[PDB]
């Protein structure tokens, strides 16, 4: 097996999210079913689908175009406000492990509030007093620190809460916080927001206090070239910084496609991959509304492959993917006709690249990732799902566990692709139209019988029993094994009454009856062999019937003339045998008949045949 | 391996200073093709040779043999060729017309027509068979006489040793021109030649060819079986064992 026992464990899972769309179940949360493996491993990953969830629960409109959610400013919107969302409860917990040793260990005592949890990571991260902070401190820590790491981790109302204990020190921010905290979309009124941002620019451009600096310019988004970089050390402090500060319909404002431009386009992966910790990159592309990019680079890393497929594949499966049109394109393009700012993955490469790994192996869970493909076409119009399948068949030639064993008894026992689709009767012909171009009749024969194409399992039957019609039939020999199976054709196809063109058919029939003609000649049944040759009516054995007889070779099947030297010498050892052993003049005049049909026939050696049976005639007289 | 050797050929045909070594070649190829009798091999070949190569090439004694030996066995070739069509013809007749006993007077004039028809296809499958007669005989005797010296038989004696040829040589008269003769009787006795096919015994033994030590002393007497059969018909029409009127 190819597959690593996480990859191992997620197959299992989009082999239940396919069974319940192939039993027409309800379709379950994708992401969730990948997130139940995520625990299984370190947090690094559970982290991440964390991530992937907040950033893909927004609300949607279902039968809607993909590039129509992800360019509208409404879904645009709910981006940066789950991202700022993620990034506060993501450092809470990092708050929370700062005081505490270990989540369970903050869990038992009881998660504190907000405030006092500020409050008890205040006296760790600063043990003593900074001579540049402002505004007096509030129950022993400064004021502003207090409302910083508070709107860090999200309350608002906790920082709500020391705004109201410090009342006369922070002068007029009271009645502009109690705004920012009202107002939806943490966005003061044009007239209150400019009111607070010349003030700040007035006479603050510069304060000895850097939480003061961060709290002003995050309420007011303001000063977006000043990264703070005193309070906001963190990466993650950056992003939610600049996501608190992005902006929507000219000086000193940025927007998120601004910030999401221009983080990858001027700070691109060699910035955030020098530490060589990769996530780190993904969570800053992710949480930008960037999931083409980050799917691509985190497809990049080889130990990471599984998690970016899957994460491609929910983004996929929420209308939120932007697939590439071409299948000629690389991995991460931009559309020609498509803004700059968002880009495009070719999801078909993605998967077939995953696909190739394991897919010599282990086929079942190969087929799982193919039908996600099931939707898309290529140029030439086969269904990318029922090629797949063709190509994996081809390749690791698994017919009996993918399509479906068709013993000698009538019976189809169906394959692992009957789940996905009930037609499978184009496949079983692409994969033994191939195999039929590749000499492999023996094959071609087995997959065209197992979709019941008896137009060309007879035609190729016929071509491998001509060769073998006058050989001996010897056990485990080449004609044993086809005539054994010819006859396991020739019972269920009368069974089922079935039939090809009687061209077709009338010959595959009447090479089983000549085979019987040679397996009884060889083994010296001179009478029985006589008599079925001549019910067959094949070989004129009275003058009257040579007429007749030898119009009706012209027309049939040149796997027949070919065996016709072979079965008029029989025919005359025949006569020739029971001559040594009135009779006399019947044989003779059947000995006469057998000749003259050769004569007037052009076909395989009649120069040495047509010599032998006149030698052969003499010796009677 | 047989695409191999037919394979070669091509590629010493190409460049036009080697056609000497080319037809050599060739031959040497349809030498081992014609102990097989494999003459669509032997001639898929045949043809692969540019057909003015001869004339081109103009002589060592390796040069003056294989030139005969190319046209021996273009004359072998050609002796095949005409007796499949002849034979393919012979068997080919036209069949008598179908009697319905107690024939309605409608299916009695159907009769009258169709036997009639019959009696004029008769006669030009004696014609056609005639002209193939008179064309696959003629092959067969440019073969077993074949001019100056006999079939895949050197003229030029300065060549040097080439054992396996010189053998292959030899065999394929042995092969081939037992095989030969009985088909030309074939084709004698077949049209009812039969004053000539006894005058087969004059070209095989004649010290001018030497044909009879060509024969295993079996296929002699099978020659000799053969003949005795020809004799018989000329009997049965009154003549002499021979042919010649019976004074």
């Amino acid at each position: 097996s190819s597959l690593d026992n996480i990859e191992m464990a997620y197959a299992r899972q989009i082999y239940i999210y396919n069974e319940k769309i192939v039993n027409g179940h309800l379709q379950p949360n994708l992401v969730d079913l990948c997130a139940s493996v995520a625990e299984l491993d370190d947090k690094s990953i559970s982290d991440m689908w964390t991530m992937v969830k907040q950033m893909t629960d927004v609300l949607l409109t279902p039968a809607t175009d993909a590039l129509k959610n992800r360019s509208s400013v409404e879904v645009r919107m709910e981006f940066v406000r789950q991202a700022l969302a993620y990034l506060e409860q993501s450092y809470k917990n990092y708050t929370l492990v700062t005081v505490f040793g270990n989540l369970h260990q903050a869990q038992l005592g009881g998660v504190p509030g907000t405030y006092q949890l500020v409050r008890s990571f205040l006296n760790i991260k600063l043990p003593a007093p900074l001579p540049g902070l402002q505004d007096g401190e509030v129950e022993g820590h400064p004021v502003w620190a207090l409302i910083y790491y508070c709107m860090r981790c999200g309350d608002l109302l906790a920082a709500s809460q020391v705004v109201n204990r410090a009342q006369h020190q922070l002068g007029e921010f009271k009645t502009w916080f109690q705004e920012y905290m009202n107002s939806k979309d943490r966005r003061l009124s044009p007239a209150t927001e400019n009111k607070l941002r010349l003030h700040y620019r007035r006479a603050l451009r510069n304060n000895t206090d850097p939480y003061k600096r961060a709290v002003y310019c995050i309420i007011g988004r303001c000063d977006v070239t000043d990264n703070q970089s005193e309070v906001a050390d963190k990466t993650e402090d950056y992003l939610w910084l600049k996501l608190n500060q992005v902006c929507f319909d000219p000086q000193d404002r940025l927007t998120l496609s601004q910030f999401q431009k221009q983080l990858l386009e001027d700070y691109g992966e060699s910035h955030f991959t020098v530490n060589q910790q990769p996530f780190l990159y993904f969570q800053v592309l992710f949480l930008t509304a960037q999931f083409e990019a980050a799917v691509a680079f985190l497809f990049r890393m080889e130990r990471l492959r599984c998690h970016a497929v899957h994460v491609a594949l929910v983004l996929f499966e929420l209308k939120l993917l932007l697939k590439s049109s071409g299948q000629s394109a690389q991995l991460l393009s931009h559309e020609p006709g498509d803004p700059p700012c968002l880009r495009r993955l070719n999801f078909v490469r993605l998967l077939m690249l995953y696909t190739r790994k394991f897919e010599s192996t282990d086929p079942r869970e190969a087929l799982q990732y193919f039908y996600f493909l099931r939707d898309e076409k290529d140029s030439q119009g086969e269904n990318m799902f029922l090629r797949c399948v063709s190509e994996l068949v081809i390749e690791s030639r698994e017919f009996d566990m993918i399509l479906g064993k068709l013993e000698n008894d009538g019976s189809r026992k169906p394959g692992v692709i009957d789940k996905f689709t009930s037609d499978t009767k184009p496949i079983i012909n692409k994969v033994a139209s191939v195999a039929e171009n590749k000499g492999l009749f023996e094959e071609a024969a087995k997959l065209y019988d197992l979709a019941k194409n008896a137009d060309k399992v007879l035609e190729l039957m016929n071509k491998l029993l001509s060769p073998v019609v006058p050989q001996i039939s010897a056990p485990q020999s080449n004609k044993e094994r086809l005539k054994n199976m010819a006859l396991s054709i020739a019972e269920r196809y009368r069974a089922q009454g079935i039939s090809a063109n009687k061209f077709v058919d009338s010959t595959f029939y009447l090479l089983l009856d000549l085979i019987t003609f040679f397996d009884e000649y060889h083994s010296g049944h001179i009478d029985r062999a006589f008599d079925i040759i001549e019910r067959l009516k094949l070989v004129p054995l009275n003058q009257e019937s040579v007429e007749e007889r030898v119009a009706a070779f012209r027309n049939f099947s040149d796997e027949i003339r070919h065996n016709l030297s072979e079965v008029l010498l029989a025919t005359m050892n025949i006569l020739f045998t029971q001559f040594k052993r009135d009779r006399d003049s019947q044989l003779r005049s059947q000995a006469r008949t057998l000749i003259t049909f050769a004569g007037m026939i052009p076909y395989r050696t009649s120069g040495d045949t047509n010599a032998r049976l006149v030698q052969m005639e003499v010796l009677m007289n | 391996e047989d695409r191999l050797k037919i394979d070669v050929i091509d590629w010493l045909v190409f460049d036009p200073a080697q056609r000497a070594e080319a037809l050599k070649q060739g031959n040497a190829i349809m030498r081992k093709f014609l102990a097989s009798k494999k003459h669509e091999a032997a001639k898929e070949v045949f043809v692969k040779i540019p057909q003015d190569s001869i004339a081109e090439i103009y002589l060592p004694a390796e040069d003056d043999n294989a030139i005969r030996e190319h046209l021996c066995i273009r004359a072998y070739l050609e002796a095949h060729e005409t007796f499949n069509e002849w034979f393919k013809h012979m068997n080919s007749v036209p069949q008598k017309p179908a009697l319905i006993p107690q024939p309605t007077f409608t299916e009695k004039v159907a009769h009258e027509h169709k036997e009639k028809k019959y009696e004029m296809d008769f006669g030009i499958w004696k014609g056609h068979l005639d002209a193939l007669t008179a064309d696959v005989k003629e092959k067969m005797y440019n073969v077993l006489l074949f001019v100056d010296g006999g079939w895949m038989v050197d003229v030029r004696e300065d060549a040097k040793e080439d054992h396996e040829r010189t053998h292959q040589m030899v065999l394929l008269r042995k092969l081939c021109l037992p095989m030969l003769c009985f088909l030309l009787h074939t084709i004698l006795h077949s049209t009812g030649q039969y004053q000539e096919c006894l005058q087969l015994a004059d070209m095989v033994s004649s010290e001018r060819h030497k044909l009879y030590l060509v024969f295993s002393k079996e296929e002699l007497r099978k020659l000799l079986q053969k003949l005795r059969e020809s004799s018989l018909m000329l009997l049965d029409q009154g003549l002499d064992p021979l042919g010649y009127e019976i004074q």
